[PDB]
């Protein structure tokens, strides 16, 4: 937890230690007095929020596309949790 | 259950099922002979059963495309459009199937929000068979202008793809016509019929006619008359149609005056 | 080793089509926070601030 | 006791997809517009009249499902044909809720007041769904006064912030259709209606005529500013819009 979440500020801000520290602290604030997951669990309600996304854009193919990389990445049986990863793929569109 | 949740699935490729049917024409309906404590899960599958009864109109449509070759240009250009529309139909079968084979088990009514989104289009292509019966070219193009001036915008991008390939014959037959002033026809398809007693030497006199009983509804009756006297003188997209031929007809004019230049 | 990798190709394939502008290290990091019963509505937050 | 609730708990699932129960079946009294549900006895009264409470919300879901059935059969181009479309839009969302629960059931629990507080973000929008379709089976209107009274209960609703926002996506795929024979009779002064989609009818100058089967935006004077428009080419905030329309175009 502590150290994936400062791996966070440095990758994307391209900064080492004592340059990310006050962003650090939004950061860990904001994770850390919400950390459980504050919806029922269910990856199928994602997916769908994710091909009407696709469809409004009218961006039909791919969303037919994406129903195909969602079995790829269910089957191979490597990831659990796969709703929050999703969630937050679509939500950063 | 496991197995009628496969089950579901072969119905829609128009595949009768592993349980006996007394039903292909009428629905899909499934009765296994336990059907009585399934009333309830069995019909939430004998609405899925509809869908693929709808399939099946476009499937036998299909089996009348190609023959040694059949009646119309535009009747199997048609037939194209109505294929390719269940090739995409197809594509969601194909990632529905290999979900029910990972490390299994798909709800019922997961299923049904997988097959809500073909409802809305498959339904208005068997609409769209309806109106048909005939393969007679331009009785086509009747139906999909009758049917991009209804309502619902959903089942009006679909009609859009298809004006796209029905009318696409309608344009190959006009623009060579126009401007060299040549024809085509290979069952009198064209809304020009050729030959009404014999051919003669040009001074324009009657050899074209409209032909209504197989016009195009693309065009209006005062603009297929303008088509005529530009195609005798050389001797939405369905809007985009009547204004390149007022672009026409002033091309061809100067051809006109050409031909007093000869006398 | 190998089944983690293919998974991994999978999910940049799920980033390219949604326009995330998530890079293959960013990617995974997000992936290893997921995994740890993080909120995602949280999660969301804090990146668009790491982007500014 | 937990036992009972649990089976209805499915078996209200079951109902509100539109597919008949174990114990609730259904009886067509009206021909299914509002269906008189029976529950069937069960051993606890208790749990049997909390069932009760939440059939009323599939009665309001057969009164939607037979708006979409009643534009087609008329085969309208109108914009009624189109209102349904929209109907069956939040119609297609909603499966999705219940579907989750019924998800839920499988793995996991769902008693009947987790079932109940889960249901009661959608009764309260289907109620308003279904007085918007009841209100319109009369077997009208076409185009014009399919708009004055969609644009009415909104302006009725005024105040609780829940129907604003579900009647706006209603009133603009309504209304989609409907500037676009707008525009032809203020560019051009030509009609567009496959039937009679606009409220200014036609049978140089004209012999144009309104008709109140087809009433105006709110205001019958923005109306009357079409009809001088229309002349000229040929020889809340929406009626505002017209005009300055026309004095643009006088």
């Amino acid at each position: 937890p502590n150290v994936l979440l400062q791996n966070l500020c440095c990758r994307i801000l391209g900064k080492g230690e004592a340059d990310v520290a006050q962003q650090f602290q939004y950061a860990v604030r904001v994770i850390g007095s919400n950390f459980a997951p504050t919806v029922e669990r269910d990856e199928f309600l994602v997916t769908e929020k994710i091909k009407k996304e696709f469809v409004r854009q009218r961006r039909e193919a791919d969303g037919a596309l994406f129903s195909e990389l969602h079995r790829k990445l269910q089957s191979q049986g490597v990831l659990k949790n796969r709703w929050s990863i999703l969630y937050l793929l679509l939500s950063l569109s | 259950e496991t197995s009628l949740v496969r089950d579901l699935l072969y119905v829609f490729q128009g595949i009768d099922g592993k349980f006996v049917k007394m039903c292909n024409s009428e629905n899909c309906y499934k009765v296994d002979g336990k059907v009585a404590v399934s009333k309830s899960l069995k019909d939430i599958t004998s609405k899925l059963s509809e869908l693929g009864w709808l399939h099946n109109k476009i499937k036998k449509y299909t089996d009348q495309r190609s023959l040694d070759r059949a009646f119309g240009l535009v009747g199997q250009s048609f037939c194209a459009a109505l294929h390719q529309e269940l090739k995409e139909y197809y594509r969601l079968l194909s990632v529905l199937h290999s979900q029910l084979q990972v490390e299994s088990s798909l709800t019922l009514r997961r299923l049904l929000v997988w097959t809500f989104d073909p409802k809305i289009r498959l339904k208005t292509l068997a609409a769209l068979v309806d109106h048909c019966q005939g393969r007679k070219g331009g009785e086509l193009a009747s139906a999909v202008h009758a049917y991009t001036k209804t309502g619902d915008p959903y089942m009006r991008s679909l009609v859009q793809h298809i004006l796209g390939l029905v009318a696409y014959p309608i344009l190959n037959f006009l623009y060579r016509w126009i401007y060299d002033g040549e024809l085509e026809d290979t069952y009198h398809e064209f809304f020009v019929a050729s030959d009404p007693v014999v051919k003669t030497d040009r001074l324009w006199h009657d050899k074209y006619s409209l032909r209504k009983s197989m016009i195009p509804s693309f065009m209006t009756m005062d603009q297929s008359r303008k088509v005529l006297l530009i195609g005798k003188s050389i001797n939405d997209l369905e809007n985009a149609f009547q204004t390149k031929i007022d672009a026409a007809y002033f091309d061809t004019s100067k051809y006109l005056l050409d031909v007093l230049n000869k006398n | 080793m190998s089944a983690v990798r293919e998974t991994m190709d999978v999910l940049l394939e799920i980033s390219r089509l949604l326009n995330t502008g998530l890079d293959m290290e960013t990617l995974s990091i997000c992936v290893r926070l997921c995994e740890q019963g993080i909120n995602p509505e949280a999660l969301s937050s804090v990146i668009k601030e790491l982007r500014r | 006791l937990p036992s009972q609730e649990t089976c209805l708990v499915e078996d209200l699932l079951y109902i509100l997809i539109g597919v008949d129960g174990r114990y609730i079946s259904v009886q067509p009294l009206v021909g299914r517009q509002s269906r008189s549900f029976s529950v069937e006895q069960n051993l606890d009264s208790s749990v049997k009249e909390l069932v009760n409470r939440i059939l009323p919300v599939a009665t309001n879901y057969s009164t939607v499902t037979r708006f979409v059935e009643e534009n087609s059969s008329f085969e309208y181009g109108q914009v009624n044909h189109a209102l349904g479309a929209a109907m069956r839009t939040l119609g297609k969302e909603y499966m999705i809720l219940i579907s989750q629960l019924e998800h839920l059931q499988r793995q996991g629990l769902l008693s009947l007041q987790k079932l109940w507080f889960y249901i009661q973000p959608t009764l309260r929008t289907m109620e308003v769904l279904a007085s918007i379709a009841t209100s319109l089976n009369k077997g009208e209107c076409f185009g014009g006064a399919t708009l004055s009274l969609l644009h009415d209960r909104t302006f009725g609703y005024t105040g609780d912030s829940q129907a604003q926002e579900l009647c706006l996506y209603l009133t603009k795929a309504a209304s989609a259709p409907y500037f676009d024979i707008l525009e032809r009779w203020i560019y051009r002064g030509i009609i567009n209606d496959p039937y009679s989609e606009f409220m200014v009818e036609e049978h140089w100058d004209q012999r144009y005529t309104i008709v109140q089967q087809q009433i105006p935006s709110f205001l019958q004077k923005v109306a009357d500013k079409i009809l001088s428009t229309g002349k000229y080419l040929n020889v809340q905030a929406y009626v505002e819009r017209i005009e300055k329309a026309y004095n643009y175009a006088s």
